[PDB]
């Protein structure tokens, strides 16, 4: 798994540290313009991801693509791959199977008047929606997962060709260095093999596997990221209480201003470790687009002649699964 | 924070609901005597009075008349603060003592007051007052001062080690009967209480002056705790974001009849992070509460037009109505869309590859060079179609014209 | 467990912080025993004081329906079934002795006495001071040996104003309760607030430990008894076990209803600090 | 960033040192001087934080720029995407103010036509059997058994010759010619 | 050379705060709630 | 660096707990160890990122 995109936060800082009371907006305004700062900032880190969401997807853009050859198979059962939405029923799986909550888009804010969805509307911060569709990225997936018939074969991506899938299964075995005598002599053993690895692959989705840990990982990262933002709401940073109201309530105008300020400057340092974190997570982002341009260039539309890369043994064939 | 601004599909900041009602409940507390401060004689420091009020009301102006305040001294609260809002309970130690030996009573001092007769507690909020009941008061009530006034300057046992007074603790009661019980100062003497030996000390002194005014000390502790505040000052709507005071705590948040959680012995429900998610009340019925949200609005702007459109992220546009008074000035074009609805599009089936204001998923803004955007969509540009012939032929594409194409990176 | 004051939570996991007792710590066991011959048949409780500390918690009944000795035969023909009885307590600040035989327990000064009055209908808390009566064989005599709430087989205040003397008495409250043969908790702490009770008889049906009757009594109790009881005549009553509470981090669990259900102790073991720790 | 940090007054009664010591007493001077030091102390522990990230990211780009000098500039690329869109036929690099700008010269199609074409071509009687290289063996517009080659990224239909067609081994799946052999059968 | 792995460290947080001061315990549960999320993280980084 | 921002007073009276807890009033020890867990904190986050 190669996590290509970090989570797209939009924090209103006057909301955050405030809340909305005229007393700290005022005492906050008299300690910097911290606010503009940490707007454009995070304003930059979610650009440059739309950026780099588009030049990924610019690489997994084919000219030309087959829609028939999965179907359109030997002995081989590639149903784990076909179109049909065009999502596909690996696609499904995977993404059923990771236990990730809906992010509400067009109807969350209903929901949430009559968790870390809902605590969106009160905290400050709003997670935007991804540049592409489910949808979309199902018919970049589906478009280059057809395009794999002859990519790897004489054609180097300027023409296309359009093998069956036993025929370029075969011609990548070949070339690896098993003779032709060999393979025509096993025609359905090596389907067979291929069947039950692909079959072991579709059963496979559990705890043991390591890469559908890292997906878990990744969204349990996101959503500790997004609880370590609302929960220092909480904290009382010194003060008497955590809630700006009963401080004015309380105490008088000098106490209050000191207890207004020692909030202030906790959840401002509460927003700028998330900015920088997220400046971290951005950088790691953008190796593993980088990775991920590489990997899909070498391993999918291509055959790979360099070990340790596309997997361990020797490379014949890789197809690429949209992850959450 | 700049006047020239570029284009892209910025975030504003968040509108918050205002109050559309008020909500109130007391339970209709009684009015708890506070005249026991000025009922019976006045305490010495060494059998000082503690007196603790639950489930009342008082009323501060009618306390106040009765006294005049020299200095108070209050650290977490005001007085202010114990006149208007409401707490847990009521801890009111009072105890004669004069003016001139008032920074006895000051914290890090070295006297024997501190550490044998009152050992005031700030582990939760304080006030000590110094107030004089004057001559006149006194005689209007039956309060007097002609107890035997001293203190203890000395509590110590058969070891020889002096035995402290904890914080928040009455006088031991080995020292305290001691020291009453001798008419006389002295600073060394023997005691036997009830089979063990102890040496005390006695240092007198008198809280009435010539006019006749008895000088008081009175250290008020209100107590602020989770869940109903049942000691106040006597003072004089369904899915919306209204203000309450359901049992003195005041606040805001969205109001729901909702299915019972937890024991309605305990009026208030609590998360873990001490936030009030719901209340019983009586005739039985229970809402759950939450703090009223506010909507994400978000701003489509361009430069080349000067055209600025609207977003509202992930609201259902119903809802938009009932917080209808919360935006700016200005805030109709009334559009559905799957990023949240929107106000300042016209919705178009046209689709561009590429655009420069995306919405979201799959979704764009384009220019109006009108006066006003457009709703399209990203196209995906479908591949060539290659078919796989069934026989020992196969199908190629092939070019057959080209250009140089320059990329830069 | 006591549960938190004034607030109530549901399926939520909580650090609270408080008095609490530690995991499995075998608290003192007393039993109260039937009259053998006619005459009362006690222990050396009266005669032994321990320390309040920060509170007591007590696990009342809890052995109900099984197969009891009694104390005065040990042959298990004669063995019963339990019955329930409640605790006669006694709460000072000043102990001593009495002084004509030297018997420890005399309770100098106020003292916070919590009898089960009638046939265990009502609890009743009278906070004074109880003074040697001179009378023969009894407290203040030379042929004093304890002195025993002797009661009847279906107020032992009479009982124990004919071992002390009743006077300078504060307040006296009565608290009403139901005849029952079920497991209860009873606590008993006190701050700067008062001395707090708390009992499991509230709300539906369970172990927790509720709040109830704030007592006014500011002077620090320091020691506690449990005075003897007895009940003229074979019969076997169950037992209750005090353990002492302690200033320690704890972690609790909710339910639907609003009870606590387990509980961490946050120390006991690596595990348990580790569970605290995350 | 920087620059303007230090006109905050993070919670004192003024930004500036010297006003803060004519205007308050020394133990007020104290805490205003000491909230003044933590917020600069903070900037500046920001700014390092911040150079550090910029520092890794620079140390990535490096390894990028190495990679693509000597693979896109010091010779001509055969992987796909990498050295640009399309495939690659030159780079050039330009010196720029924070790094490089690379211009990758890429063979971009525009016009496309379908075609069939055959694995390989044998000769009945003598199974010898030929496969194209860097090309196809398309069928011919005039006749159904004459075969032409064409290149892999132009369409132009050439002879079939020696030099462009290389002798394999023979398999099932080759067509097998029997009339109007090319000069390599022939 | 290249920098394959890290030093692992764990870091006792409130040992490190407080040095083992109850007064200062309490007032660090007051201040907040720091150390368990600097213990998961400070662990995920040695797990990773 | 860890190690070194235990010596820190960060503005207190001195940098170690025991030094406050022995010389000033409960008030002013809030605050001094306030102070002192400010900055240790932020040793500890700086050293986490
Ligand atoms: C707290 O206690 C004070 C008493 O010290 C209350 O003040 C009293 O308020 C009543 C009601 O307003 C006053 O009665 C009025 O008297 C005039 C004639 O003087 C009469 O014309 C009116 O119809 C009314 O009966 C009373 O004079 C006044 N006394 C003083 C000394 O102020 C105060 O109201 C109490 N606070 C609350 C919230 O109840
Ligand atoms: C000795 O036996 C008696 C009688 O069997 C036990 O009293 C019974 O205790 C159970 C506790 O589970 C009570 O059950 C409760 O019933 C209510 C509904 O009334 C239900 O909502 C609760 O969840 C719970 O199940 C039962 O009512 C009660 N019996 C009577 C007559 O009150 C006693 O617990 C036994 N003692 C020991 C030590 O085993
Ligand atoms: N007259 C009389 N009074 C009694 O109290 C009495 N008690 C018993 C039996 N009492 C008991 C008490 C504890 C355990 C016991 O084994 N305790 C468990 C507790 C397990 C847990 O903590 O959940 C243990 O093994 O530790 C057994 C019998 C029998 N006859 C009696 N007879
Ligand atoms: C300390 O003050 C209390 C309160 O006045 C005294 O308690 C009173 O004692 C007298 C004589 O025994 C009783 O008549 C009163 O009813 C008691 N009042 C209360 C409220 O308890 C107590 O005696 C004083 N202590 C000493 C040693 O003199
Ligand atoms: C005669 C007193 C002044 C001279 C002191 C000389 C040496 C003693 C040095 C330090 C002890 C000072 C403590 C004084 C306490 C007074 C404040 C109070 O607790 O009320
Ligand atoms: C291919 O695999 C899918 C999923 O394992 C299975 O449902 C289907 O029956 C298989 N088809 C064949 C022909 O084996
Ligand atoms: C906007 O137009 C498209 C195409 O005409 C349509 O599918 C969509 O439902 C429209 N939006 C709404 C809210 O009706
Ligand atoms: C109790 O809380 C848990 C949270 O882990 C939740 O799954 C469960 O549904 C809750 N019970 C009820 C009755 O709501
Ligand atoms: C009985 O109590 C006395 C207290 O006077 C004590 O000394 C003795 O050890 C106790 N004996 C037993 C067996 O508990
Ligand atoms: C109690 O002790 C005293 C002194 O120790 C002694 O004189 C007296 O006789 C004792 N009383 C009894 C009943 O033993
Ligand atoms: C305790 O009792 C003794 C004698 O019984 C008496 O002198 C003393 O005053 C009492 N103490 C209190 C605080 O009442
Ligand atoms: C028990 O009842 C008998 C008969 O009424 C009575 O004489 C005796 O005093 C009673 N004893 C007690 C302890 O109640
Ligand atoms: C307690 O019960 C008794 C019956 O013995 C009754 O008379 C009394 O009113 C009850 N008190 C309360 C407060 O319910
Ligand atoms: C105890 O019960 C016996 C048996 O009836 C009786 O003789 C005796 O008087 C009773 N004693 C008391 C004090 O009730
Ligand atoms: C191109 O495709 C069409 C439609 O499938 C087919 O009839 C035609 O023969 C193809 N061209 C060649 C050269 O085979
Ligand atoms: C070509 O001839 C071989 C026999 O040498 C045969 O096995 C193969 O099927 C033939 N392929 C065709 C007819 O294209």
């Amino acid at each position: 798994f190669i996590e290509t995109s970090i989570q797209k936060v939009t924090v209103d800082c006057k909301q955050y540290v405030c809340n909305g009371f005229e007393r700290c907006e005022q005492l906050l305004v008299q300690y910097g313009q911290f606010c503009s700062k940490i707007n454009q900032a995070l304003h930059g880190v979610n650009l440059r991801q739309d950026d780099a969401t588009k030049s990924l997807f610019e690489d997994i853009k084919v000219p030309q693509s087959v829609p028939l050859m999965t179907s359109l198979t030997g002995d081989y059962n590639l149903s784990l791959f076909e179109a049909p939405n065009y999502r596909s029923a690996l696609e499904d799986l995977l993404f059923d199977k990771v236990t990730l909550s809906d992010p509400g888009y067009m109807k969350g804010y209903d929901e949430c008047m009559k968790d870390l969805i809902c605590a969106q509307y009160v905290s400050g911060y709003k997670v935007l929606p991804p540049l592409y569709d489910a949808n979309m990225e199902a018919m970049y997936t589906a478009s280059l997962t057809g395009s794999i018939a002859g990519s790897f074969w004489t054609g180097g991506l300027s023409s296309a060709a359009a093998l069956p899938f036993a025929q370029s299964m075969f011609y990548r075995m070949n070339g690896i260095g098993i003779t032709q005598n060999v393979l025509m002599k096993n025609q359905r053993e090596i389907a067979n093999k291929f069947n039950q690895a692909l079959g072991a692959m579709q059963t496979g989705f559990t705890a043991t596997n390591q890469a559908f840990q890292k997906v878990q990982d990744v969204v349990n990262a996101n959503a500790q990221a997004l609880s370590k933002l609302a929960s220092e709401l909480a904290n009382t940073f010194g003060a008497i209480s955590a809630s700006i109201g009963d401080i004015l309530k309380r105490l008088d105008v000098l106490e209050q201003e000191v207890q207004i300020d020692r909030l202030i400057n906790g959840r401002l340092t509460s927003l700028n470790a998330f900015v920088s974190q997220q400046l971290v997570r951005s950088e790691a982002a953008a190796r593993s687009s980088q990775l991920a341009k590489e990997k899909i260039n070498e391993c999918v539309k291509a055959q790979s002649t360099r070990s340790g890369f596309c997997g361990q043994g020797t490379h014949i064939v890789s197809f690429v699964i949209n992850a959450p | 924070g700049q006047f020239d601004m570029d284009s892209g599909v910025y975030s504003a900041s968040y509108f918050n609901a205002r109050s559309r009602g008020y909500y109130y409940e007391a339970a209709e507390l009684t009015e708890c005597d506070l005249d026991v401060l000025f009922k019976n004689d006045a305490p010495i420091i060494a059998n000082y009075s503690r007196r603790v009020f639950t489930n009342c009301n008082y009323n501060l102006t009618k306390l106040l008349s009765l006294v005049q305040v020299d200095e108070f001294v209050c650290h977490k609260t005001t007085p202010e603060a114990l006149a208007t809002g409401c707490y847990s309970s009521l801890t009111v130690d009072w105890f004669a003592l004069p003016f001139s030996m008032k920074s006895t009573l000051a914290i890090g001092s070295a006297e024997a007051i501190s550490m044998f007769n009152y050992n005031q507690d700030y582990s939760n909020p304080t006030c000590r007052i110094h107030a004089a009941v004057t001559a006149n008061v006194s005689t209007a009530l039956n309060f007097t001062a002609n107890a035997n006034y001293a203190y203890i300057s000395r509590c110590q046992g058969v070891d020889g080690k002096p035995i402290l007074l904890q914080p928040g603790q009455m006088t031991n009661i080995a020292c305290r009967s001691g020291v009453l019980a001798r008419p006389s100062d002295a600073d060394y003497f023997g005691y036997s209480f009830q089979g063990r030996n102890y040496y005390l000390g006695r240092k007198s002194y008198k809280p009435k002056t010539d006019e006749g005014d008895v000088q008081m000390v009175y250290v008020i502790t209100p107590k602020y705790d989770k869940g109903p505040d049942t000691v106040c000052p006597l003072k004089d709507l369904l899915g919306q974001c209204i203000d309450y005071d359901i049992h003195g705590v005041v606040g805001r948040g969205v109001f729901q009849v909702c299915n019972t959680t937890g024991i309605a012995s305990q009026i208030f429900v609590y998360d873990g992070f001490g936030n009030i998610i719901g209340f019983h009340s009586k005739n039985g019925t229970y809402y759950c509460m939450a703090p009223c949200v506010s909507v994400p609005v978000s701003v489509i702007y361009d430069k080349s037009s000067d055209v600025h459109a609207t977003l509202y992220s992930s609201v259902e546009c119903n809802h938009i109505k009932s917080v209808a008074t919360v935006f700016s000035r200005q805030t109709n074009g009334l559009l559905q869309t799957a990023v949240g609805c929107v106000i300042g599009f016209r919705n178009t089936s046209d689709t561009v590859e590429d655009c420069t204001l995306p919405l979201g998923q799959s979704l764009c803004a384009k220019p109006p060079s009108n006066n006003t955007f457009a709703l399209v969509h990203m196209l995906f540009q479908n591949p060539l179609k290659v078919s796989v012939l069934n026989s020992t032929e196969f199908q190629v594409s092939i070019p057959q014209n080209f250009s140089f194409g320059i990329t830069e990176e | 467990v006591l549960y938190p004051v004034g607030r109530t939570y549901s399926n939520i996991t909580i650090t609270l912080e408080g008095l609490f007792p530690h995991q499995a710590d075998r608290g003192d066991m007393y039993v109260y025993s039937q009259s053998h011959k006619g005459r009362p048949f006690i222990s050396n409780y009266s005669l032994v004081t321990n320390d309040f500390g920060n509170g007591i918690v007590i696990r009342i009944g809890s052995a109900a329906n099984k197969t009891g000795s009694p104390i005065i035969s040990n042959i298990a023909s004669n063995f019963q079934i339990m019955k329930k009885l409640y605790p006669a307590l006694l709460f000072g600040s000043a102990v001593g002795k009495f002084p004509a035989n030297n018997k420890t327990g005399a309770y100098f000064n106020h003292s916070l006495v919590i009898l089960p009055e009638k046939c265990g209908t009502v609890i009743t808390a009278l906070y004074c001071v109880l003074e040697p009566k001179n009378d023969t064989n009894c407290t203040g005599s030379s042929g004093y040996v304890s002195y025993v709430l002797f009661e009847n087989f279906s107020n032992l205040k009479n009982s124990l104003q004919q071992w002390f003397n009743i006077k300078d008495c504060l307040f006296e409250k009565n608290y009403n309760v139901t005849d029952d043969e079920r497991e209860e908790w009873f606590g008993i702490i006190q701050d700067q607030q008062g001395v707090h009770l708390y009992t499991s008889r509230k709300n539906g049906y369970s172990n927790n430990m509720f709040l109830f009757a704030t007592l006014p009594i500011y002077d620090q109790i320091l020691y506690y008894t449990v005075m003897p009881r007895s009940i003229n005549a074979y019969h076997a009553f169950s037992a209750f076990y005090i353990y002492k509470l302690h200033k320690i981090n704890y972690m609790v669990d909710f339910d639907v209803n609003g009870y606590i259900t387990r509980a961490v102790d946050c120390g006991y073991n690596d595990y348990t600090q580790l569970q605290c720790s995350y | 960033k920087l620059a303007s940090e230090l006109a905050n007054t993070f919670g004192a009664i003024s930004a500036s040192i010297g006003d803060i010591l004519k205007r308050l007493d020394v133990l007020e001077q104290e805490v205003q001087i000491d909230r003044l030091i933590n917020g600069r102390l903070t900037s500046l522990n920001a700014f390092v934080s911040q150079q550090l990230v910029r520092s890794e990211a620079a140390a990535r780009s490096s390894q990028l720029a190495k990679e693509k000098i000597n693979e896109c500039v010091k010779a001509q690329s055969t992987r796909s995407g990498f050295c640009g869109q399309g495939t690659h036929i030159v780079s050039f690099v330009i010196n720029a103010p924070n790094g490089f700008y690379f211009i990758h010269v890429g063979y971009h199609p525009q016009d496309y036509v379908n075609q069939t074409a055959a694995y390989g071509l044998c000769d009945s009687s003598s199974k010898k059997c030929i496969a194209a290289k860097n090309g196809y063996f398309v069928k011919n517009d005039s006749d159904s058994g004459s075969w032409s080659y064409t290149g892999s990224s132009f369409y132009q239909p050439e002879p079939i010759t020696t030099f462009n067609s290389r002798f394999v081994e023979p398999e099932v799946t080759f067509q097998n010619l029997s009339n109007n052999l090319p000069p390599p059968l022939l």
